[PDB]
C-alpha cells in the first residue's frame, strides 16, 4: 500500500482578462489512494458550483482530477485551491498566481 | 498511433456501503465514456458528443459489461485481503487498465491488460498477450490460477478483435475532431527573482493531442538538467497546457532558446524572451 | 468497447 502526496496546480483556460468570463482550474495529480478534498476559493470563502472530472489514473497507477468552475478574474480578487489528503496532516493551500 | 483505454478503479469503503466502481474510457486524449455505479441509474453513458448517436443496444450491452466487472470487482478486492492477510476495516483498491494501440495502417500494435492493487503493480499481460508478470508473491497465486484457466487467450481475443474493430469505429464517430490536432500557442515569460537571476518560462497552450516536447537549449545544448517541468495540464476544452521553465542570470536572457515539438507542428518552434 | 473479466485474481 502506497500513499502518495498529490501535484497541484492552479490556472485559468484561457490567459486572464478582467472582465473577461474565463474558468479557473485546479488539476491535482499523481495521488494515492483516490479519496482526495478539492475546493476552489474565492478571498478566502469556497467557491460553491464547483464541477470535477471523472475519475481517472496514469500509466503510474496514481489518480488525476480538474476540478473547474466558470469565474471572471478582477484585479483584486484573490483566487486558491485547498486541497486535503491522506499524506497532508493539514490542508494544502496553493495560491493562484496568474505569471506561474 | 490511436490509442483506447479504460481507467476502471474499485475502493471499497467498509461500513460504507458497497465498494465504489468507476470506469472511464480513452480514445487518445479525449474521454469518451464513463460508468460510475454511485451515479444515478449508474450505466454507461457517452462523454463525448459524438457517442451521443449511439443506439439503445450499445449502451445496454456497456452496461452490461461495467456490472459484470463491478461484481467481478467486489470480489476480487474480497480476495485479494485474504491473499494479502489484510485485516477486515481498510479501504483497499483495485486498479485495472486495458485497451489498445493502432498504427497508420489503423491495426493492433499493443494490447494491454494490467492491475494494480492499492496503487502499486499487482499482474500485468505482457505485449505477446499470452504471458502474464506478477508484481510480487500474491500476484504468483493469481498467475497459476489464470495460467490454468487460460484467462490470456481470453482477454487476446478481445484485444485483437473487439477492441481495434471498435477503436477504428470511434476514429469514425468523431473523425472531424478526433483526427485534428491543435499546433500550441507558445510564447516565453520573463520574471525577476533575485538581484542574479530571472525564471524564463516557456508556455504552450491550446494543443491537441496532449503529448509534447519542451526543451531549453544555451549555444545548442539541452539545459534538462536544469529545468523545471510541470505535467501537461488539460484546459478543460479538449486542449492542453504546458510549460518548460529555466533560472538564468540577469542580462543573459537572449542566450536561451525554448523548443517546441508537437504533432501539429512539422518543424520545431525556436521561441526567445 | 468493454470487456468484462473471467477469471478472479
Amino acid at each position: 500500500m502506497i500513499q502518495r502526496t498529490p501535484k497541484i496546480q492552479v490556472y485559468s483556460r484561457h490567459p486572464a482578462e478582467n472582465g473577461k468570463s474565463n474558468f479557473l482550474n485546479c488539476y491535482v495529480s499523481g495521488f494515492h489512494p483516490s479519496d482526495i478534498e478539492v475546493d476552489l476559493l474565492k478571498n478566502g470563502e469556497r467557491i460553491e458550483k464547483v464541477e470535477h472530472s471523472d475519475l481517472s489514473f496514469s500509466k503510474d497507477w496514481s489518480f488525476y482530477l480538474l476540478y473547474y468552475t466558470e469565474f471572471t478574474p478582477t484585479e483584486k480578487d484573490e483566487y486558491a485551491c485547498r486541497v486535503n489528503h491522506v499524506t497532508l496532516s493539514q490542508p494544502k493551500i496553493v495560491k493562484w498566481d496568474r505569471d506561474m | 498511433p490511436h490509442s483506447l483505454r479504460y481507467f476502471v478503479t474499485a475502493v471499497s469503503r467498509p461500513g460504507l456501503g458497497e465498494p465504489r466502481f468507476i470506469a472511464v474510457g480513452y480514445v487518445d486524449d479525449t474521454q469518451f465514456v464513463r460508468f460510475d455505479s454511485d451515479a444515478d441509474n449508474p450505466r454507461f453513458e457517452p462523454r463525448a458528443p459524438w457517442m451521443e448517436q449511439e443506439g439503445p443496444e450499445y449502451w445496454e450491452e456497456q452496461t452490461q459489461r461495467a456490472k459484470s466487472d463491478e461484481q467481478w470487482f467486489r470480489v476480487s478486492l474480497r480476495t485479494a485481503q485474504r491473499y494479502y492477510n489484510q485485516s477486515k476495516g481498510g479501504s483497499h483498491t483495485f486498479q485495472r487498465m486495458f485497451g489498445c494501440d493502432v498504427g497508420s495502417d489503423w491495426r493492433l500494435l499493443r494490447g494491454y491488460h494490467q492491475f494494480a492493487y492499492d496503487g502499486r503493480d499487482y499482474i500485468a499481460l505482457n505485449e505477446d498477450l499470452k504471458t502474464w508478470t506478477a508484481a510480487d508473491t500474491a500476484a504468483l497465486i493469481t498467475r497459476r490460477k489464470w495460467e490454468q484457466a487460460g484467462d490470456a487467450e481470453y482477454y487476446r481475443a478481445y484485444l485483437e478483435g473487439e477492441c481495434v474493430e471498435w477503436l477504428r469505429r470511434y476514429l469514425e464517430l468523431g473523425n472531424e475532431t478526433l483526427l485534428r490536432t491543435d499546433s500550441p500557442k507558445a510564447h516565453v515569460t520573463y520574471h525577476p527573482r533575485s538581484q542574479v537571476d530571472v525564471t524564463l518560462r516557456c508556455w504552450a497552450l491550446g494543443f491537441y493531442p496532449a503529448d509534447i516536447t519542451l526543451t531549453w537549449q544555451l549555444n545548442g545544448e539541452d539545459l534538462t538538467q536544469d529545468m523545471e517541468l510541470v505535467e501537461t495540464r488539460p484546459a478543460g476544452d479538449g486542449t492542453f497546457q504546458k510549460w518548460a521553465a529555466v533560472v538564468v542570470p540577469l542580462g543573459k536572457e537572449q542566450n536561451y532558446t525554448c523548443h517546441v515539438h508537437h504533432k501539429g507542428l512539422p518543424e520545431p518552434l525556436t521561441l526567445r524572451w | 468497447y468493454y470487456q468484462s473479466g473471467l477469471s478472479i485474481v
